[PDB]
RNA sequence: UACGGUGCUGAAGCAACAAAUGCCCUGCUUCCAGGAAAAGCCUCUAAGCAUCAGGUAACAUCAAAUCGUACCCCAAACCG
RNA sequence: CGAAGGUGUGCUGUGAGGCAUGCUGGAGGUAUCAGAAGUGCGAAUGCUGACAUAAGUAACGAUAAAGCGGGUGAAAAGCCCGCUCGCCGGAAGACCAAGGGUUCCUGUCCAACGUUAAUCGGGGCAGGGUGAGUCGACCCCUAAGGCGAGGCCGAAAGGCGUAGUCGAUGGGAAACAGGUUAAUAUUCCUGUACUUGGUGUUACUGCGAAGGGGGGACGGAGAAGGCUAUGUUGGCCGGGCG
RNA sequence: AGGACCGAACCGACUAAUGUUGAAAAAUUAGCGGAUGACUUGUGGCUGGGGGUGAAAGGCCAAUCAAACCGGGAGAUAGCU
RNA sequence: UAAGGUGAUAUGAACCGUUAUAACCGGCGAUUUCCGAAUGGGGAAACCCAGUGUGUUUCGACACACUAUCAUUAACUGAAUCCAUAGGUUAAUGAGGCGAACCGGGGGAACUGAAACAUCUAAGUACCCCGAGGAAAAGAAAUCAACCGAGAUUCCCCCAGUAGCGGCGAGCGAACGGGGAGCAGCCCAGAGCCUGAAUCAGUGUGUGUGUUAGUGGAAGCGUCUGGAAAGGCGCGCGAUACAGGGUGACAGCCCCGUACACAAAAAUGCACAUGCUGUGAGCUCGAUGAGUAGGGCGGGACACGUGGUAUCCUGUCUGAAUAUGGGGGGACCAUCCUCCAAGGCUAAAUACUCCUGACUGACCGAUAGUGAACCAGUACCGUGAGGGAAAGGCGAAAAGAAC
C-alpha cells in the first residue's frame, strides 16, 4: 500500500481540488477518510439511550484512494510514490526528486 | 504465548489446562449475567485452553 | 369424506425413510439421484 | 448358477427362428448334470456341477489335472 | 414488515361431462 | 470418577426468571442451563464440585427452541437444557 | 390493602335404599365353528465348581440412567 | 453547449421509411460501403406478466339468538366486566393416543392475515413455560412379517431360506391422596408408601443350563349370585324466615 | 338358541327436496336397511402393472384404470387441425 | 507480505496491533462430535443397547483401545471315521462406498420407416448390470496381396455411396489399394553353460524445471465547461508496458495492473545425474500350446437376411494330423503364393470434462443466458419416485430526510 494512515495528502479531483490535510483511517475497499474535507452534514435522528443527541453534524465522509497523493513538500507539488528495498527492509521513496519518506 | 507453553513440563501444562479451565468457567458464568465489559477476555481465554490442548496432544505421544 | 392420506410416522419412516431406502437396489440410486440433484432433504427421515 | 464348472460355459443367447424367420429371444442353457467325481490323491469323492463336454474332457485328462486347474483358477470346487 | 401474501393460481383440477348429450 | 473438565464444560448459565427466582425462594432450588448431552448424575457432581453447595437431587428437561422469522427467511433457534438443581435443607447458595 | 387478591381459624362429616355394561370373571353353565407364541416366575438336575464360589432369610448402604411430558386432540391447531 | 430511449410537431419519400426540432431523460451512439443473421406479429382454444369486463352485482360459509349498562380508545354490535336471554348436555363437557409442532401464558402493535370494524386473536414482535425410581416410550419376550452369516438357486442384478436378529396392537416389577403456578403436574411441595438390582455385614448350606417340566397360556353366547362406582331419601351441622 | 325379531351406538346409502361456479371436486336435512355376524373397526404386515385383488361391476390399485404414476426412448408419429 | 484488522446482511460495544509470535496468504502437522460402505449388536439416518482387555476410583463409577462381512494364506485344532476330512478358534494381508462424460464386456426393446405389416429398418440404439483406467480396448500375421510384393494395433482423409446385401422393396454398405498422424517390440511353452553385464519395477541422496504464497514495475501539467473532467483547448514525457478493470463524465502518464526482471524455508509433478533392493541379459542345443483345428445340427458377428456363401464365435453331439504337418487365398478341386492358431505382455497417436487455472467470443444482457445474476433444486406441490417457480439496478458517497 502506498497511501499510508499518517501522511499529508492532496487530493486531486472531487468538489475541493487544491484543498489537502492529513489522513484519520484507511478502509477496506480503498476510501482513505481525510482530515476534515470532503465533509458531509449527516442529519441525526436521536436515541433515548446510548447519549447521542440528534442534529445535523458536519463529519467526515470518505475519498477514494485513487483521488489523494503524498504532499512532497519539498517542491509543493503531488507526486507518486514508488518502493525500493533498502536493507532487506521494502520502503518507500519519491519520484520527482527521489528522497525517501 | 505458546513458545513459553512449550517451556513447562507435562503435569505442569495439565494444571495449567485446568486453571484456564475454571478462569473460562468464571467468565462464562460472569457473561451469562451483567457482570462483564470487558468481553474479550473469553475469546482470550478460548484460543489459550486451545493452545494448552494442543500443546499436550503434540508432547504426548511425540 | 375419508381422505387418502392418513398420516402416521411409523409408516412414513418404515416405508420412505433413509434405511427403507438404503436397503434395496433401486434405492440406491434413488439417493444418489437426488444428491446429483442436490437436494435439501433427501428423504423423510 | 448355470455355469459348467470346468470348461466355464454360459448361457448364452440367440433368436429362434421360425420357419417365416419370425425372430424372437431364447437361451441356450448348457447342458448341466451334478456329478461326483473319483479322485485319489485326496482319496476321496468331490462333486462338480460339470457339463458333458466337461465330463468327457475329465475323461481326456484325468480328474486330478482338473482339480490343479480350477483351484488355480479359484474356486470352491 | 413486507410480508407479500400473493402466491400464484393454481385453480383448474378437472372436470367431467355430465351433460344431457343429443345423440 | 467424572473428568475435571467435562465438569467444567457442562455447566453454562443460571436461568433468569419469575418461575426461577420462586423456586430459588421457596424450596432451595437453583436453576440452571446446561449443556445439550449432560446428565443427571453430571450435573449433581457438577453443582457439588464447582459451587461447593451439598446437593440432594436435580431434576432435567430438554426446552425446545422456538422457531423465529428474521427479517423474511424463517429459522431455528437452537434447542438446550434446563436444570433444577435442589439443595440441602437450610443451605444457602447465590 | 395494589379490589386482582392474600393469610389464620373452620362445625357436621353418619345411616337406609336403589344399582351398573365396571369388579369377583383369565370364574360357572352351555355350544361347536374347537378357540397366539416366547420370556418373566417357580422347580429338577448334567456339565463343572468343592465348602472357594455361589444360593436365601434378613440387616444397613448406594442407584434407578436417557427420551416424551406445554397446547388442540370429533377440531379454527390432524386429514380435506 | 446533452447520447440512447420516451413523448410532441413540421418537412420529405411510390411504400417499408427518413430527416430536423421543442419537452423528458443523464451516457453512450455510429456515418459510408460491405458481412452474418435467434432479422420484422394480429390472429396458433398460442406463453408469461399487467389491467379491464360482468359490478361495486352474487356472496359473507348451519334458520343455537340475542339485549342493556360499566370499562378501554381517536373508534365498541363482535374485546374485558356485570346483569339478563338462548343452545349442547352419550356433547357443542372432560382425559388421551394418532397427527400437528410452540398454536400454551404474559406484555406490546394493528401494516398484512380474520370473508367486515377490532383496542380483539389460534396474526407480528419480545419474554416466559413442559421438572418422573412408580405414567408412557427406551428395555426383556415373542405374532403376521422383515433382514437373513453359511447354503440352495439365478446371464448380472438378485430370489428363497436355516442359525439368528429385529418386529406391538399383546405378555413382563413398583404411587396414591391433598395443595400451588398466568403456564407443568400420579413429575414440583406436604403426608404415607411400594418395586428391582447391586455392594458390604450376620446366620445357614448344594449352587449351577443355550436343557427337561409346571405355569405364564388365551373362543362365542348366556345366566345367576355377591358387590362397588354412583345416585336418591332421612338424620346431623351451618345459613334463612322471604 | 339363531347369518331370528323391533330398535340407538356403529356400518351403510333406498326415496325425495336442497344444492348444483355449493358449506362439500358426492354433502346436508327428513324418512330408510343391517345392527351377535358371510358384522364392524383400531394398529402393524403382504400381493406391483399385462401385474395385483376381486361374494365379478371391467370394479378398485392415492380425488386418474378396457391396463396406474414418475423419468427415459422422444422434438414417437400425424396423408389430419 | 504486513499497518491494519476482529468472514457476510451489519451498523454497534469490546478489543488486538504499528518492525514484526495483530490480522491476511501458502506448505506441513494436530484436533477432527453424530449419521453415512458404517464396519461391536440393532434401527423410524443423525439414536438405543453392549461385551472384552487396559487403567485410574474420593467404590458414585468414569477414561482409553478393541470387537462387521467375505477373498487369500499362517498356526491351533477338529466330527460321523481308522488315519484323515469338513468345520471351528485367532492372526495378518486386501476389498467394500461415492463420482459427470469416455472404454471393454454381459443382457437388450418399441414407437418409427417400409406410405399397411410379419422378413428387414429403428440398433446392438435407449436402458439395466459387471469391471478397470486416465485413458480403455486392440496389438506383433495360421494377415493381406497376386506370381509382383507389403511386413503389429489404433485414428483421420480418400477409394465410395463403388463391389455387394436386400418382402432385390425401405434401406443397410465394405474391402483391396493410396496419402497422413504415430511407429517398439518381447516372454513362458526348458535344459545345460557362460554366472549378474542389457533390463524393468519398487525404495532413496543431488541438479534442473513446474505448481501451491508472492516482489519490483515506466511516464502530466495550466486553463473553459461542469456538481465532479478522465472532456474541449494548448503544451510536454514513457512505451520489450496503448491487454484490461476501476477512479464523481471517455485516463498509456491517479490507482490496481500487464511487458519485462526476479523470488520458495516446505511438500512437490516431471527430465533426470544416480545410489539401494528385487531382476537377470548372453551362448548353444532342443522343445513348436488337443477333446483343439475341422464336421453334423441350432443361433450370432463380419456390408453379407442360407443364398452357389467364404471367414470368425459357440449351446449340443463328434473329432484328427501334429513342420514331409496344417490354416488361408470369398462354394469346391488340383498347382502355385503366403503364413504358422489352440499361452501371454506391451508405450504412443485416439475418445471424454464432475473439475483446476489463463485466454477468446460477427455468444446472451433479466420473458434472454443454465432452472438458478439474489440466501435455488429454495419457497411450493406430490404419500413417493419426482415436478418446480417468481424475484437485478437510489446515488458518485447513505450524504437513507435534523427540526
Ligand atoms: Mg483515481
Ligand atoms: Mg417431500
Ligand atoms: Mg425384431
Ligand atoms: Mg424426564
Ligand atoms: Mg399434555
Ligand atoms: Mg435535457
Ligand atoms: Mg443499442
Ligand atoms: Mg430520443
Ligand atoms: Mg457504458
Ligand atoms: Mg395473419
Ligand atoms: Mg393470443
Ligand atoms: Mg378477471
Ligand atoms: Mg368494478
Ligand atoms: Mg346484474
Ligand atoms: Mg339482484
Ligand atoms: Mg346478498
Ligand atoms: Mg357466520
Ligand atoms: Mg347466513
Ligand atoms: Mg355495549
Ligand atoms: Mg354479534
Ligand atoms: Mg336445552
Ligand atoms: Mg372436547
Ligand atoms: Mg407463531
Ligand atoms: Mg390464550
Ligand atoms: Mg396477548
Ligand atoms: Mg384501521
Ligand atoms: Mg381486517
Ligand atoms: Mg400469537
Ligand atoms: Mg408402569
Ligand atoms: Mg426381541
Ligand atoms: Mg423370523
Ligand atoms: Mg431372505
Ligand atoms: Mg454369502
Ligand atoms: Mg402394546
Ligand atoms: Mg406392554
Ligand atoms: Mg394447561
Ligand atoms: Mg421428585
Ligand atoms: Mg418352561
Ligand atoms: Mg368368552
Ligand atoms: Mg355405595
Ligand atoms: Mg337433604
Ligand atoms: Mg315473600
Ligand atoms: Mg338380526
Ligand atoms: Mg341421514
Ligand atoms: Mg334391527
Ligand atoms: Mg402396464
Ligand atoms: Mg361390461
Ligand atoms: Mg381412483
Ligand atoms: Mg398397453
Ligand atoms: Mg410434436
Ligand atoms: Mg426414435
Ligand atoms: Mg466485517
Ligand atoms: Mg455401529
Ligand atoms: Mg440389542
Ligand atoms: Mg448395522
Ligand atoms: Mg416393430
Ligand atoms: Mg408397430
Ligand atoms: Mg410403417
Ligand atoms: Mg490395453
Ligand atoms: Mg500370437
Ligand atoms: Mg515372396
Ligand atoms: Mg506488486
Ligand atoms: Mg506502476
Ligand atoms: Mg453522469
Ligand atoms: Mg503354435
Ligand atoms: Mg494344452
Ligand atoms: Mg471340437
Ligand atoms: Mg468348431
Ligand atoms: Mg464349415
Ligand atoms: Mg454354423
Ligand atoms: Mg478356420
Ligand atoms: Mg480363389
Ligand atoms: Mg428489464
Ligand atoms: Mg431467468
Amino acid at each position: 500500500a502506498k497511501i499510508r494512515r499518517d501522511d499529508e495528502v492532496i487530493v486531486l479531483t472531487g468538489k475541493d481540488k487544491g484543498k489537502r490535510g492529513k489522513v484519520k483511517n484507511v478502509l477496506s475497499s480503498g476510501k482513505v477518510i481525510v482530515e476534515g474535507i470532503n465533509l458531509v452534514k449527516k442529519h441525526q435522528k436521536p436515541v433515548p439511550a446510548l447519549n447521542q443527541p440528534g442534529g445535523i453534524v458536519e463529519k467526515e465522509a470518505a475519498i477514494q484512494v485513487s483521488n489523494v497523493a503524498i504532499f512532497n513538500a519539498a517542491t509543493g507539488k503531488a507526486d507518486r510514490v514508488g518502493f525500493r528495498f533498502e536493507d532487506g527492509k521494502k520502503v518507500r521513496f519519491f519520484k520527482s526528486n527521489s528522497e525517501t519518506i | 504465548k505458546a513458545k513459553e507453553l512449550r517451556e513447562k513440563s507435562v503435569e505442569e501444562l495439565n494444571t495449567e489446562l485446568l486453571n484456564l479451565l475454571r478462569e473460562q468457567f468464571n467468565l462464562r458464568m460472569q457473561a451469562a449475567s451483567g457482570q462483564l465489559q470487558q468481553s474479550h477476555l473469553l475469546k482470550q481465554v478460548r484460543r489459550d485452553v486451545a493452545r494448552v490442548k494442543t500443546l499436550l496432544n503434540e508432547k504426548a505421544g511425540a | 369424506m375419508k381422505r387418502t392420506f392418513q398420516p402416521s410416522v411409523l409408516k412414513r419412516n418404515r416405508s420412505h425413510g433413509f434405511r427403507a431406502r438404503m436397503a434395496t437396489k433401486n434405492g440406491r440410486q434413488v439417493l444418489a439421484r437426488r444428491r446429483a440433484k442436490g437436494r435439501a432433504r433427501l428423504t423423510v427421515s | 448358477s448355470r455355469v459348467c464348472q470346468v470348461t466355464g460355459k454360459r448361457p448364452v443367447t440367440g433368436n429362434n427362428r421360425s420357419h417365416a424367420l419370425n425372430a424372437t429371444k431364447r437361451r441356450f442353457l448348457p447342458n448341466l448334470h451334478s456329478h461326483r467325481f473319483w479322485v485319489e490323491s485326496e482319496k476321496r469323492f468331490v462333486t462338480l456341477r460339470v457339463s458333458a463336454k466337461g465330463m468327457r474332457v475329465i475323461d481326456k485328462k484325468g480328474i486330478d489335472t482338473v482339480l490343479a486347474e480350477l483351484r488355480a483358477r479359484g474356486e470352491k470346487y | 414488515a413486507a410480508a407479500a401474501a400473493a402466491a400464484a393460481a393454481a385453480a383448474a383440477a378437472a372436470a367431467a361431462a355430465a351433460a344431457a348429450a343429443a345423440a | 470418577m467424572i473428568r475435571e473438565e467435562r465438569l467444567l464444560k457442562v455447566l453454562r448459565a443460571p436461568h433468569v426468571s419469575e418461575k426461577a427466582s420462586t423456586a430459588m425462594e421457596k424450596s432451595n432450588t437453583i436453576v440452571l442451563k446446561v449443556a445439550k448431552d449432560a446428565t443427571k448424575a453430571e450435573i449433581k457432581a457438577a453443582v457439588q464440585k464447582l459451587f461447593e453447595v451439598e446437593v440432594e437431587v436435580v431434576n432435567t428437561l430438554v426446552v425446545k427452541g422456538k422457531v423465529k422469522r428474521h427479517g423474511q427467511r424463517i429459522g431455528r433457534r437452537s434447542d438446550w437444557k434446563k436444570a433444577y438443581v435442589t439443595l440441602k435443607e437450610g443451605q444457602n447458595l447465590d
